[PDB]
RNA sequence: UGGCCGUUUUCGUUGU
């Protein structure tokens, strides 16, 4: 569905028509594993008979299509691929049959599957880590930099829960040097930083009242107001939103010459999307936007007067585990995308001949297949082509040289922090590890402190609506960012969700 | 367990380039001490 | 696609038998005639690929002698020879001929 | 003793002289030009 | 005379602009439909003609008079790199990005195509239309020692000798001169219709065994 | 020759062909069309390319690792082996 | 101190690329460009935030 | 017979052994060269003197 | 001369190189060969 | 050919189970056609010639894609002796 | 009747 709709056009001139075909993606059909020998012969595959015969547990997957033709003078279940299953998962024949006919199919009823079978060796998924996103993280950078302070933060959209950007706001200067310490912001698409005030401006508050009444929620904290001054004072040649936003856009690391026509939406464009993308991504919701980026460096000149604590990077809390299923959609994703592009191409050097595609020698379902055949036979996380620069080792093959081991090998952990520069904060152990993962297991070598083991009764959150959650929220009284000023709210418990802040409240106790 | 694992590979970088440095340091008869060139780096090994 | 020799203009095969050469349809015969003469009058080899559009004042187009010619895909060198009567019966109506191949 | 017999005396190296090659001396040694891509004949053994 | 057809500076401009490379063709047929699609629009494209030529493979021309004009012409074509890369071209070079630019009968010649590619032959005679020429080669044939072929598994070569095939596996129209199984036999020397694209007769190197034999 | 770039049986009978074979031929055929392009058309802007090609070619048949642009591949897409390779690292022919 | 910045900035009137000279002039405030074809010059003011492609910009938005 | 190892028989300074050990268990072999250029060029031909 | 077993039917049977390798009398698609004549040793040690 | 044994295959080239192998032993033998009598080119799989056994449970089917496909699975037992390893 | 030929490159896991 992240891509439901492919479309053409045919101003054909030779008598002017506007020939649009319109290609829609609909439902999604999964089958039970099945052989297909060379003699044509098929039957329900088994397991067994795969580690014997180097075969592939896999599903080929049907999906439907929808082919439609506008003209304006002014599909079925497609095959396209075969998905690997994970044994005893709900779509593997061994889910059923109990234990007595497993006897009878010749597979021990010790043996707990979850793991994948390919040429007949059998693989397995290591989970990987990945830092949290949608969450503000603050490090002060080496002393040999005029940055002092970073607030780094990775936004990824929650549907789907997929990188999108990352933002940082870097607060420039030096202990009386680099003159006045000024605030200037990076942003996605761009080769220079901008001022603070600049994005604030751009962004519906030009006015400095709104801007500093934004960022500042203790007016008492008169370092926070000489801090961002020299912002304030650099950020007095821009005084509305359309030279901000042109000085945005001419600095968008797009072409030279978009000119003011079309540079100040594009500017608008990179503004509204591309940033904060997890918040929203419509107009006329800038107000969060705003409330999100003073929060943000409200954060980070607490941080600069060393009134709090900068995060542990090595937090667990902070730390996200990646388990087979996030790993497979993204693999997914990129391989549907070959597939789409795939299909338009196909459309483009056979629909010009107007010979109606039957929609079985265009879809290429070979992509898919040998593409996440590969991908688990070597681990090599990626499309073969790009080999290098490819995640590496997170397929294995299995280790059964006992049980325990075995065991063991399907609660792995790994780290993708590589080995070039030892260190040793990512290699250590943390106090909020505590009953999540084993304090006495790790390898021994390069890889010494690195792969981990979840404890006896660790869980993985797979993931609830939210939609209901902030109903209920909603239900019981929060109050939005519109009626939010620092004077007024000095004492009411803000509220987020997800990351991101998502309202206001007053007497939270009972909430 | 990480301090033994970190410090064993630079031990043996150094131990490496330190080799590699007065690898060619001899003692000749004069008693003198000369690189391969003809340096002499001591008159008397270790002064006696 | 097959170029017309003298023209130079290559169209499918199927636009050359329903409606001929677009320019040299009313000399050659080629869409009332059988499939040799428009394969002699038309093969499937053709080289330099030139888009012309606008040919009235195109100095490319008075070059390669199709300013008259429609605009379109037009066959810079064109390989083998016409056969004796289709070049006979060009002269005879006034047209001297020049294959373009050079 | 493992080498057949061979004419040449025997000795051993003192001295190796660094330097580029004038594209003469590069003439006055190689003993063919190449000039065909195709390293295999007509892939009827015998390469070109 | 096309002498007196050379360019000046009254004719029209162009510019050599990179593409996606094989795709030429495509860009060029794009360009030529916009053009058409967009002749005497309210914004019409400002080009004469797009031209390619086979030997500046990914070098697409478009013969404009002003850069934006190229851009526009260029401008909504996947098939083209993204940049901008266009040079001028001097007014003698002009006409040499239009420049169109051997084969007798007894010229040695070679094979390329199917089975009997890599043979040298003689060119015997060539078709009216000017499409296919009969050559004289050297036939590599079984002698129906294996019939119950590709350029591989491929045995030697040997004239045609009459009494071999007669003895192992034969229509004899004239003296030397054999139809065997579709395939014409003069004097032991393989005749066959061969399709010039197929043949070489321009830059053969002869070998040691063409020497030998030839 | 040869002996400096001897190819790999990949599964005996099947004969793979040395990267350093195939970065000689490689800048052999840039030098033979380097050699044809002044007997035809050569609008300067082909001649500069073309010759850009063959340094490139060169260049990288005598090292791969050229700080600052990108490297040469095979059609596996695995960088070349330069003899700068073949000489540098643990694995050069000195330390190896 | 002024810098002379042969920047590939293409000339809309001379048709001609990196023939272009976007100088700068913070000294006063001013804006200066310099051309190599047709050597037309552009003057504008300048301030700490502006850059060449600020200068290049308000440029092609005078020239039209 | 990795680094450390020709280091450790250096300082023993037992040569002829180290010699051997590099030449005559491992790729032995015989060139000729050019006294006047210096090179191993000499196209020689032994059987033939 | 070379006898079988299948996996599936445990039914014996033979074949000579030429037939495709299929049980022939339940037409399962894996099976076995059948132990030697010669004789087997054990020390028992 | 290989400097090894032959003489434990079947007349098929397949050795059957139960049959003591030792090392250096061919236990099959594949042959390839030359390129062109006498075209054809040992590509046997001999026994590592590190490890003795006995031959137990020869498997023969055809693998994804309609080929001849085995597998030997040799057998042996393992006595603790000079120059194990073990753990508490 | 001597004579006599078994890949590389990656990545992984481990071992001291
Ligand atoms: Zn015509
Ligand atoms: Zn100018
Ligand atoms: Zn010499
Ligand atoms: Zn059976």
């Amino acid at each position: 569905w992240e891509e439901p709709r492919l479309i053409l056009d045919q101003p054909a001139q030779h008598d002017n028509i506007n020939k649009r075909y319109e290609i829609r993606f609909g439902k999604i059909y999964l089958s039970r594993p099945t052989m297909t020998e060379a003699d044509g012969t098929t039957h329900a595959m088994f397991p067994q008979e795969a580690r014997l015969r180097n075969l592939t547990y896999s599903s080929p997957v049907y999906l439907d299509m929808e082919k439609s033709m506008f003209t304006s003078i002014d599909g079925n279940k497609v095959h396209i691929g075969k998905v690997p299953i994970m044994l005893r998962s709900k779509f593997c024949s061994l889910r059923t049959l109990d234990e007595v006919d497993l006897y009878k199919m010749k597979e021990c009823p010790y043996d707990m599957g979850g793991y994948f079978v390919i040429n007949g060796s059998e693989k397995v998924l290591i989970a990987q880590e990945r830092s949290a996103a949608n969450i503000v993280q603050v490090f002060k950078k080496a002393a040999p930099s005029p940055i002092s302070h970073v607030a780094e933060i990775r936004s990824a959209l929650e549907k789907g829960s997929r990188l999108i950007s990352t933002m940082q706001i870097k607060l420039y200067g030096r202990e009386d040097k680099g003159t006045g310490r000024t605030i200037k912001a990076t942003l996605p698409y761009v080769k220079q930083d901008i001022p603070i005030v600049i994005v604030f401006r751009a962004l519906g508050v030009v006015p400095d009242g709104e801007i500093l009444q934004h960022i500042c929620y203790d007016e008492n904290d008169w370092q926070m107001l000489e801090m961002l001054k020299p912002c304030i004072e650099e950020g007095f040649v821009i005084q509305d939103k359309e030279v901000a936003l042109d000085f945005i856009g001419r600095r968008g690391s797009a072409a030279l010459g978009i000119r003011r026509e079309k540079r100040i939406q594009y500017a608008k464009d990179i503004l509204q999307k591309e940033l904060l993308p997890h918040i929203t991504q419509e107009e006329g919701f800038e107000t969060r936007k705003t409330f999100f980026l003073g929060y943000m460096v409200n954060r980070l000149l607490l941080c600069a007067l060393e009134r709090k604590d900068q995060d542990d990077r090595d937090h667990f809390g902070k730390k996200r585990l990646d388990l087979a299923g996030p790993l497979l959609a993204n693999l997914f994703r990129i391989l549907f995308r070959k597939l789409t592009r795939e299909i338009y191409r196909y459309m483009q050097r056979c629909i010009e001949t107007d010979r109606d595609f039957n929609l079985n020698l265009a879809v290429k379902s070979t992509t898919i297949t040998s593409g996440l055949k590969y991908s688990l036979a070597t681990g090599n996380w990626g499309e073969q082509k790009k080999a290098m620069s490819s995640r590496a080792g997170v397929s294995q093959v299995l280790n059964r040289y006992t049980y325990s081991s075995t065991l063991s090998h399907l609660r792995r952990t790994n780290t993708p922090i590589g080995r070039d520069g030892k260190l040793a904060k990512p290699r250590q152990l943390h106090n909020t590890h505590w009953g999540l993962v084993c304090p006495a297991e790790t390898p021994e070598g390069q890889a010494c402190g690195l792969v981990k083991n979840l404890s006896l009764l660790s869980g993985i959150s797979i993931g609830s609506p939210s939609e209901p959650i902030i109903n209920f929220l909603e239900e019981w009284g929060m109050e939005p960012l519109e009626d939010y000023d620092p004077a007024q709210h000095t004492k009411s418990t803000r509220i987020f969700v997800n990351g991101v802040w998502t309202g206001i409240h007053r007497d939270p106790s009972m909430l | 367990l990480i301090d033994t694992a970190v410090k064993t590979a630079e031990t043996g970088y150094i131990q490496r380039r330190l080799v590699k440095a007065l690898e060619d340091i001899m003692v000749h008869y004069d008693g003198t001490t000369r690189n391969s060139l003809g340096d002499i780096i001591q008159f008397l090994y270790g002064e006696d | 696609e097959r170029a017309c020799m003298l023209c130079g203009i290559v169209l499918p095969g199927r636009v050359f038998m329903q409606n001929g050469c677009p320019n040299c349809d009313s000399v050659l015969n080629l869409r009332d005639s059988d499939q040799a003469t428009v394969n002699e009058c038309t093969s499937s080899s053709f080289e330099g690929l030139v888009a012309v559009g606008d040919n009235e004042h195109s100095w490319v187009a008075k070059w390669l002698r199709v300013d008259r010619f429609q605009p379109g895909l037009y066959a810079v060198r064109v390989d083998g020879r016409l056969p004796s009567d289709i070049v006979a019966a060009l002269e005879q109506y006034g047209v001297y001929y020049r294959p373009r191949d050079g | 003793s493992q080498f057949p017999y061979s004419s040449a005396p025997l000795r051993s190296v003192k001295e190796v002289q660094f330097g580029l090659l004038s594209p003469e001396e590069i003439r006055a040694i190689s003993v063919v030009k190449i000039e065909y891509p195709e390293i295999m004949d007509e892939s009827r053994q015998r390469p070109r | 005379p096309q002498r007196l057809l050379i360019p000046t500076v009254d004719d029209p401009g162009i510019w050599g602009v990179k593409v996606r490379l094989g795709k030429e063709k495509d860009v060029v047929r794009q360009i030529l439909k916009k053009k058409l699609a967009r002749e005497g629009t309210k914004n019409p494209l400002e080009i004469y003609s797009a031209f390619q030529r086979d030997s500046f493979k990914g070098h697409v021309y478009i013969e404009a008079r002003k850069a934006e004009a190229i851009n526009d012409a260029l401008k909504g074509n996947v098939n083209v790199f993204s940049n901008n890369s266009k040079f001028l071209v001097g007014i003698v070079e002009y006409k040499d990005l239009l420049r169109p630019v051997k084969l007798t009968r007894g010229s040695y010649v070679r094979v390329k195509n199917g089975k009997f590619k890599g043979d040298l032959a003689q060119v015997d005679e060539v078709l009216e239309n000017g499409l296919e020429a009969r050559l004289k080669l050297v036939p590599r044939l079984d002698y129906g020692k294996d019939l119950s072929y590709t350029s591989k598994f491929r045995p030697a070569q040997r004239l045609f000798s009459e009494a071999e095939a007669r003895v192992h596996e034969i229509r004899r129209d004239r003296d030397g001169f054999v139809t065997y199984g579709g395939e014409e036999y003069y004097e032991g020397f393989l005749y066959k219709t061969f399709r010039l694209q197929n043949l070489i007769v321009n830059s053969i190197n002869p070998t040691l065994n063409e020497l030998s034999l030839f | 020759p040869p002996q400096v770039r001897p190819s790999i049986a990949m599964d005996e009978t099947t004969q793979g062909q040395d990267d350093l074979t195939h970065k000689l031929s490689d800048i052999l055929k840039a030098n033979i069309n380097v050699q044809k392009l002044e007997m035809d058309g050569s609008p300067q802007h082909i001649i500069n390319e073309v010759e850009q090609l063959l340094q490139f070619h060169v260049a990288t048949y005598m090292d791969n690792d050229i700080a600052g642009q990108p490297q040469a591949l095979q059609k596996s897409g695995r960088p070349v082996k330069a003899i700068r390779a073949r000489l540098k690292g643990k694995e050069g022919r000195l330390r190896g | 101190i002024k810098q002379k910045l042969e920047t590939q900035f293409t000339c809309l009137f001379c048709n001609h690329d990196n023939s272009v000279v976007c100088t700068l002039d913070k000294k006063n405030s001013i804006g200066l460009l310099e051309c190599k074809k047709c050597n037309l010059s552009f003057q504008a003011p300048i301030n700490s935030l502006s850059q060449p492609i600020d200068i290049y910009s308000d440029w092609i938005d005078a020239c039209e | 017979f990795g680094e450390m190892e020709r280091d450790c028989m250096i300082a023993h300074g037992a040569a002829g052994f180290l010699k051997e050990r590099l030449m005559e268990a491992s790729d032995a072999f015989r060139v000729h060269v050019c006294g006047i250029c210096g090179l191993m060029s000499v196209i020689a031909n032994l059987k033939k003197n | 001369g070379v006898k079988y077993t299948c996996g599936a039917c445990a039914h014996n049977f033979s074949l000579n190189k030429s037939d495709p390798v299929r049980c022939k009398e339940c037409g399962h698609r894996v099976i076995y060969k059948a132990r030697t004549k010669r004789m087997i040793q054990f020390d028992a040690r | 050919l290989k400097h090894g044994t032959y003489e434990k295959l079947d007349e098929d080239g397949l050795i059957a189970p139960g049959v003591r192998v030792s090392g250096d032993d061919i236990i099959i033998g594949k042959t390839t056609p030359i390129p062109p009598y006498h075209t054809k080119r040992d590509a046997s799989t001999p026994l590592r010639s590190t490890e003795n056994g006995i031959v137990d449970q020869v498997l023969l089917t055809t693998n994804q894609e309609g080929l001849k496909f085995v597998k030997v699975r040799m057998r042996t037992t393992k006595v603790p002796q000079i120059g194990d390893k073990f753990a508490s």
